[PDB]
């Protein structure tokens, strides 16, 4: 029954909230202003659990250890393993003195596997390892008032339905009904995404509990002020806490390159049964038994299967992800690595992934112009003229009139990461004036201030006077700042380039349009003003101690605007942009307000400069916005509220038709159903997030990107991906080497399917025409898990033959990894050069030492044989038992070098897909080590002393080096001619039968 | 007598060229 | 999705009638200039080896040693009684001595009467086609005492105490060497030592020697060995119908219903052995007369 569970929690959130006070305190049995007594408490303690959510589900690392020994392409390793026992069995109990080559394999498939396992599981868990050294949870104290009396015990001593206060700084320990604050202002952005740290207030405001302000929330951290409130949801009930759960309990789906793993084995699998069953009947019509034709078919199948295919694809994967490691770009998974090449619609999270989650000066209005200050993550953009009086006078407003502060340890931390103490807004201004205006420590006790006035509830306004240490004027300062429209009633002069001028409308609209300039951007204006009072009415000892009016509140002089907002991070633009040149749609998913997520979506790409939404085409034409029509909107943004009154069909009409989305004010689980809707198109889809509403949206999706910092623990754990540097380009970087390492894989899957014809022919022929073994288990053990390993792997190396960040993403039903091209190409014509240069080599070998090659047919019968001693070969000569067995050995060991010969060519043409050898170029050079390693190799297994004792490889007369070279260089040039007509006809002939 | 070969020069050869090629391969991965 | 077999915009297994054709085509000139080069180079490879003597003649330094009965372990098994027990040997011998009658040597322009005594090798100048087809020197029945008789069209042999001729394996130019005077203990053999290769039985272990009580051997004028004078081999092209020497062995006093094995040895210093080829130089046998 628990799909009635995630289908419970699949749906929005419910509360009662909305209740009086004396309504609430009858329903839960709790005092307003006292709580409840300790034993009540302690008697809910051991009621339901304490108050954290229950741990992750362990998975203990047998389990992992053994899902690494399966999965797809082991498992066919593991069937072939087992049919290697199949026929061994069936050898040994059905003839005389069986051979010893089906245990062998089978315990070599066995150990391929295990190894394979061992290493990719090993990979795994190193990936895990350094991400449980990221735990850093510390245990945090929540206060809480019981019997009339404050306390601070652990959050999780902490029950239902009592009194619990909370001071600016500390967190909310579960979900709260507010019931008496005082300025205060908690930070909604790790669960609902709200930007601008929003306000509490005791009364009930919104139906909706996610916008209410009479709801603390879990993780939730309050900014600034104090508020009070009875615990109403607890534990895993929390809304948090329910958000987990379902992030914890969703799918995690078939990654792109699992499912083309599986193709890939589809079609092996079909035609390597194909083979082995015509073959199986072609044997049974020849002259074999039933017995005989049995082996014949598992031995036929068996060697259809690429047995180090597995392990060089899997180094090759584990090699990418050992690149995207060095760029702090951790992959828990092995093979989500991929994933981001095959994305066609990134998921973004504004919120934190986007934008830096943080209140920064934006722009300011001086001299009615406009500055735009620096708002980067790490301070790398344009800075303004600071070269003015006017600059002075208001970067001294701002620097002397504001409750903010550095803390102990801000010191060797930078301008903008470092800790302020206060609100959010004034930590922006403090930090812009440390920046651009040297330090604000020494300016603010240069002027020591006298009088404050904080800010009003209503009408509001701060304003304080300090003493002027000018050697000019004695005169006192006044400095005051406020809501523009606040300002504006309380103001007469205006400040320009040091003068004053009297507040004439030719410049005040100036600055009313350069305000809704600034307000309809999407950033929070405030006004700065100072004045000088004069000296002779307030000497130099009058204390202006406040009570009446002692400062002029009108005919101040206005300086400029200070506006503000959560700047996106640094390579967030040209990221975004990088994204849609590669082809994929960027959908912004976000719980925050619509007029923010517009101009930040403008601002980072998800929204081009010219398009227009539905209602932007209503406004320029003054019309109802139900007059327009959506076709001639490409973008539009789309309210939650609106969402979750939505069918299936109309969220589908509305990303087929509108190539730019913006959803905003979404429930995190309409986040998932945002990502569902995306992938019923059957794309991939990524989703990058930070706080906990991504949490389901991260792990549904192909790939979940968390930022390892900016992030809450529980959406980086659903996730696929981490971002430890938090560097969203990491993105763009992911879907450059997905690419990237798709079209290498495919090459190294071409090489080790093209060695199979070779493989497999020598036996094929030995069932046709009866002639002895032209190439022996040992030798293909050799190729297939010897020399082939080193060359297979320096493929994966491979660079981009051209820009992959130009294409647009592949196609899921078309750009398969492996297709018909790949195997008309390795499996229909170079794997066959490969074999007729093997059979050349073998004939060569017999004809030389006396057997004609016509006089080998039909021979095996009296070759196989253990007790022919004189058998005749072509000129009448008698030859033994272990002498003609010596010379197919000898036949077997440079059939093997001829493979790694053939191999050369074969690796310099799978090398370059389209462009030619030339053009490329042998600039790989782990490729070039590739050939010299897998030459000097072969040669050692040749002339080793014993090799003939122990693996049965004799050595090589230096002529049989030679029998191949034609054959490899046959095979390059029909291969380089191919491409060369690739090029020069980019047509359909030369490219969609061959071009794989 | 034509029925014997120098197998054991060969051999030598093979694995001296077996040595020489490997360890220039060792270089070539080695650009400093 | 795999019923892609056909739709009414003309596909069929996968792909259309037109691709088919084109892809058909292209294969089928592909693989016929593949296979026409192939055998091209196969062609100059034949063109590089002469008809008259092999290029590698090494794989084969040891000459073999084999025997008249293949059997399928070298072991003679049958019953002194039962006729049919036996028949698979006899089978064999005759059918290996059916090209020694005297009536299959009778053309006098391919045969030459050697010798009643071996004598020195026979050299017919070089290996190559100047001279016309050599001589095959003649080796009738009768040289082999005691296991060739006058029979009727079945070789009637020994049942009791039975009969195993041995045969020195067939090689081209290969001059058979006996050993020096200077004898390293040979098991006695008669003063022939010049014109005749030395083969001698025995037993191979303390129990095997002990059973088999006395061996009598047959050969050219009563000598255990193959003459000088049937070397060397010119291969098969110039010496069709080539009769290599033959050589008997009978085992008189057997223990019957016992499995013994033999082991017969050939000397000489161009006859080399091997521990993993029990058949190069020497020769093994698992003889059981189970009455
Ligand atoms: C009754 C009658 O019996 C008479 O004896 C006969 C009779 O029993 C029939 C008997 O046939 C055997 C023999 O030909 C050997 C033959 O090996 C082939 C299949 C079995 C082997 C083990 C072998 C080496 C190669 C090996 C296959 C088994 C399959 C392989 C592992 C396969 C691979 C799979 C892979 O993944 O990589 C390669 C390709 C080929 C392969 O490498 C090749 O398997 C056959 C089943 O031969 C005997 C000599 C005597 C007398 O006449 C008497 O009266
Ligand atoms: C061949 O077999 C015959 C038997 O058919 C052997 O002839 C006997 O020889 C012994 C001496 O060894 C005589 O005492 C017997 O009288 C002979 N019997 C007959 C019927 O002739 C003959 O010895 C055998 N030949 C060899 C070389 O062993
Ligand atoms: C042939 O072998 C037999 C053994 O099968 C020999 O005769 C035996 O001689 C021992 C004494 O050494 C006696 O104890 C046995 O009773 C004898 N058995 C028979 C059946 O006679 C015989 O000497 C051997 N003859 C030759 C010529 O080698
Ligand atoms: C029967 C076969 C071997 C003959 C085919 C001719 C081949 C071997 C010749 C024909 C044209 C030649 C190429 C012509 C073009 C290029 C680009 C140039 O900037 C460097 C030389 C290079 C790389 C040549 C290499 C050898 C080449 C491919
Ligand atoms: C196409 C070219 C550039 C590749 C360069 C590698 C070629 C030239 C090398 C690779 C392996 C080499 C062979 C290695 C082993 C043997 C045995 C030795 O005792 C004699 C030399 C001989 C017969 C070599 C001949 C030259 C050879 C074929
Ligand atoms: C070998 O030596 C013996 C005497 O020891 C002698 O009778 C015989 O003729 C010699 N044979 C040869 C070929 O020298
Ligand atoms: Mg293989
Ligand atoms: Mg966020
Ligand atoms: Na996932």
């Amino acid at each position: 029954k628990e799909r009635d569970m995630d289908e419970l929690k699949k749906e929005v959130s419910m509360d009662d909230h909305k209740l009086s006070l004396d309504e609430l305190h009858r329903k839960y049995g709790t005092d307003l202003s006292r709580g409840l007594t300790p034993a009540r408490a302690a008697e809910i303690l051991a009621r339901d659990g304490p108050n954290a959510l229950t741990p992750p589900p362990t998975t203990p690392e047998w389990v992992k250890f053994c899902r690494q020994l399966f999965g797809g392409f082991s498992m066919l390793l593991w069937i072939g393993a087992i049919l290697c026992f199949l026929a061994y069995g069936i050898q040994a109990a059905t003839e005389e003195e069986p051979q010893n080559d089906n245990l062998y394999l089978g315990v070599v498939l066995s150990a391929v596997v295990i190894i394979t396992g061992c290493f990719s599981y090993y990979q795994e868990a190193k990936s895990s390892k350094i991400m449980e050294s990221f735990k850093n949870m510390v245990p945090q104290q929540a206060l809480v008032i019981r019997n009339g009396e404050k306390m601070s015990i652990n959050a999780e001593e902490v029950v239902v339905g009592d009194l619990v206060e909370v001071k600016g700084g500390d967190r909310i320990p579960a979900d709260l009904r507010i019931i008496s604050a005082n300025g205060c202002k908690v930070d909604n952005s790790s669960l609902t995404g709200e930007s601008e740290p929003q306000t509490r207030s005791p009364d009930f405001t919104n139906e909706n509990p996610l916008e209410t302000r009479n709801i603390a929330f879990f993780s939730t951290n309050c900014v600034e002020g104090t508020a009070r409130g009875i615990v109403v949801y607890t534990g895993d009930r929390t809304v948090m806490g329910r958000i987990a759960t379902l992030a914890s309990g969703l799918e995690g789906g078939q990654t792109p390159i699992a499912a083309e793993i599986e193709h890939f084995i589809h079609i092996i699998t079909g035609v390597a049964v194909f083979l082995g069953v015509s073959f199986f009947i072609l044997s049974l019509i020849l002259e074999y038994t039933w017995l005989e034709a049995v082996i014949f078919l598992i031995g036929i199948i068996v060697a259809n299967v690429p047995e180090g295919l597995l392990a060089t694809v899997t180094v090759c994967l584990t090699l990418t992800a050992k690149r995207m490691a060095r760029k702090n770009c951790l992959v828990k998974n092995l093979e989500a690595v991929e994933t981001l090449g095959s994305t066609s619609t990134i998921c973004s999270d504004k919120t934190g992934t986007l934008t830096q989650n943080r209140m920064t000066v934006a722009h300011m209005w001086s001299d009615n112009q406009i500055h735009e200050a620096d708002t980067t993550e790490n301070q790398s953009g344009v800075s303004f003229d600071k070269t003015s009086a006017t600059w002075l006078a208001l970067s001294r407003i701002a620097g002397l009139c504001n409750r903010a502060v550095f803390q102990a340890n801000q010191e060797n931390l930078p301008i903008l990461k470092r800790a302020v103490a206060g609100d959010a807004s004034e930590s922006a201004l403090l930090k812009c004036i440390e920046l651009c205006c040297g330090s604000v420590k020494e300016m603010r006790e240069r002027y020591t201030k006298i009088v404050e006035i904080p800010f009003n509830s209503t009408n509001k306004y701060q304003l304080s006077i300090h003493k002027n240490p000018n050697t000019a004027e004695p005169r006192h300062l006044l400095v005051m700042k406020g809501a523009p429209e606040r300002i504006l009633d309380r103001c007469s002069s205006i400040l320009i380039h040091g003068k004053e001028q009297p507040l004439d409308e030719e410049l005040k609209d100036a600055f009313q349009n350069a305000y809704l300039e600034l307000g309809g951007l999407g950033e929070r204006v405030l006004g700065f003003c100072h004045l000088f009072l004069p000296d002779e009415q307030f000497p130099e000892g009058f204390q202006f101690d406040t009570d009446d009016v002692n400062f002029p509140l009108d005919n101040l002089c206005f300086v400029g605007l200070i506006s503000m907002i959560d700047p996106p991070r640094a390579a967030v633009p040209d990221a975004v942009g990088k994204c849609r040149s590669a082809g994929i749609k960027v959908i912004m998913v976000t719980g925050d307000h619509p007029i923010t997520a517009k101009a930040i979506a403008k601002g980072v790409g998800i929204i081009s400069e010219g398009n227009e939404t539905v209602e932007d085409i209503a406004a320029r034409l003054n019309i109802p916005v139900s007059q327009v029509n959506p076709r001639d909107a490409k973008a539009c943004v789309v309210h939650g509220s609106d969402l979750k009154d939505m069918t299936s069909e109309q969220l589908d009409d509305i990303l087929k038709y509108h190539t730019e989305i913006v959803f905003a004010r979404t429930s995190p689980q309409q986040k998932l159903i945002i990502v569902e809707g995306c992938q019923r198109q059957g794309a991939i889809v990524a989703v990058t997030g930070d706080g906990v509403n991504d949490s389901p949206a991260s792990k549904k999706a192909d790939i979940g990107v968390a930022m390892g910092i900016a992030g809450s623990d529980v959406s980086k754990q659903a996730a696929d991906m981490i971002l430890l540097d938090d560097n969203f380009a990491s993105i763009v970087t992911g879907v450059e080497e997905g690419r990237l390492i798709f079209d290498n894989l495919k090459k190294s899957i071409a090489y080790t399917l093209t060695s199979n014809i070779p493989e497999i022919t020598p036996f094929l022929i030995f069932i046709i025409a009866n002639i002895p073994l032209p190439l022996g288990t040992v030798t293909i053990l050799c190729i297939d898990l010897g020399t082939d390993m080193v060359p297979a792997i320096s493929l994966a190396y491979e660079q981009a033959e051209s820009d992959i960040m130009k294409r647009q993403p592949r196609n899921p039903k078309t750009d398969k990894l492996v297709n018909e091209q790949l195997i008309s190409m390795a499996y229909g014509q170079i794997g066959m050069i490969q074999a007729l240069g093997g059979f050349f080599t073998y004939f060569v070998i017999l004809a030389e030492n006396g057997f004609l090659p016509i006089h080998l047919l039909g021979l095996r019968v009296n070759w196989d044989d253990r007790w022919i001693n004189d058998v005749e070969d072509s000129y009448g000569q008698q030859w033994t038992y272990e002498q003609r067995k010596i010379v197919e050995f000898t036949c077997h060991t440079p059939f093997f070098v001829t493979i790694v010969v053939v191999q050369w060519a074969d690796l310099v043409i799978c090398k370059t897909r389209r462009n030619s050898v030339f053009q490329q170029g042998m600039k790989n050079k782990i490729l070039i080590f590739g050939l010299f390693e897998e030459t000097a190799l072969a040669a050692f297994l040749s002339y080793c002393p014993g090799m003939g004792v122990a693996l049965r490889m004799y050595p090589l007369k230096p002529t049989w080096w030679f029998c191949a070279f034609p054959y490899s260089l046959l095979i390059f040039v029909y291969d380089e001619v191919r491409k060369l007509i690739i090029r020069r006809r980019p047509g359909g002939w030369v490219e969609k039968e061959t071009y794989y | 007598d034509p029925f014997y070969y120098d197998y054991e020069t060969v051999r030598n050869g093979g694995l001296i060229f077996a040595a020489l090629a490997f360890i220039v391969g060792l270089i070539i991965i080695l650009s400093k | 999705k795999k019923f892609i077999w056909n739709s009414e915009k003309k596909e069929f297994l996968g792909r259309t009638g037109g691709s088919w054709f084109k892809i058909l085509l292209f294969y089928v000139i592909f693989y016929g200039c593949l296979a026409g080069i192939f055998i091209g180079t196969i062609q100059v490879m034949l063109l590089t080896i002469s008809e008259f003597k092999p290029t590698y003649q090494d794989r084969v330094a040891p000459p073999g040693l084999t025997q008249i009965p293949q059997s399928q372990k070298t072991e003679i098994s049958f019953r002194p009684n039962d006729p049919q027990s036996y028949e698979s040997y006899v089978v064999s011998i005759v059918r290996f001595l059916e090209k020694y009658k005297d009536l299959a040597q009778k053309d006098d322009m391919i045969f030459e009467d050697c010798g009643n005594v071996p004598s020195e090798l026979k050299e017919r100048g070089e290996y190559n086609n100047e001279r016309g087809e050599r001589k095959v020197c003649r080796f009738r029945l009768e040289w082999l005492g005691n296991c060739s008789g006058l029979n009727d069209e079945t070789y009637g042999y020994k049942d009791g105490k039975p009969c195993v001729i041995i045969k020195l394996n067939r090689v081209l130019g290969f001059k058979p060497k006996p050993p020096k005077n200077e004898s390293l203990e040979t098991y006695p053999v008669m003063k022939y030592n010049p014109y005749v290769l030395p083969v001698h039985c025995t037993g191979k272990r303390d129990e095997d020697k002990e059973k088999v009580g006395t061996m009598e051997y047959f050969g050219l004028g009563g000598y255990p060995g193959f003459p000088l004078q049937y070397y060397p081999y010119y291969g098969k092209l110039l010496q069709p119908k080539y009769l290599q020497p033959l050589m008997a062995v009978q085992f008189t006093n057997l223990t019957m219903d016992t499995e013994i094995r033999i082991e017969c040895k050939a000397y000489g210093e161009n006859i080399g052995y091997s521990e993993k080829d029990r058949f190069q130089g020497r020769f093994d046998v698992k003889i059981e007369v189970k009455s």
